[PDB]
């Protein structure tokens, strides 16, 4: 019974440590990423019209 | 970026406009230098040779 409670135990904490930093990480780097494809497709944009005129 | 462009174009149209200007002045000079040197005898034309 110890060891069953020990497995509920690490259940939990394996879950608050690893389960939910691995969505955060993957929510930051979906965020950073929409960032980034802003950013370049606004900077493409102004070269691009820089080239033309 | 339209300002460099804008200057780009300012900046060529005037250098031709002035490209134009010498070309006239050109012209109306050279039109001259012809009717002039429609009026040499030999005596002018010896006188070219010994210079040259």
């Amino acid at each position: 019974a110890v060891e069953a409670q020990e497995i509920l135990r690490t259940d939990k904490e394996l879950i608050a440590t690893v389960r939910r930093p691995a969505e955060a990480e993957a929510h930051r780097i979906q965020q950073i990423a929409e960032g980034e494809k802003v950013k370049q497709v606004l900077l493409a944009q102004a070269e691009a019209e820089k080239i033309r005129k | 970026a339209e300002a460099e462009a804008a200057s780009v174009r300012m900046r060529g149209e005037a250098e031709a406009f002035a490209i134009g200007a010498r070309a006239r002045a050109e012209a109306e000079q050279m039109a001259k230098k012809a009717e002039a040197f429609q009026l040499y005898q030999e005596a002018a034309q010896l006188d070219m040779l010994l210079e040259k």
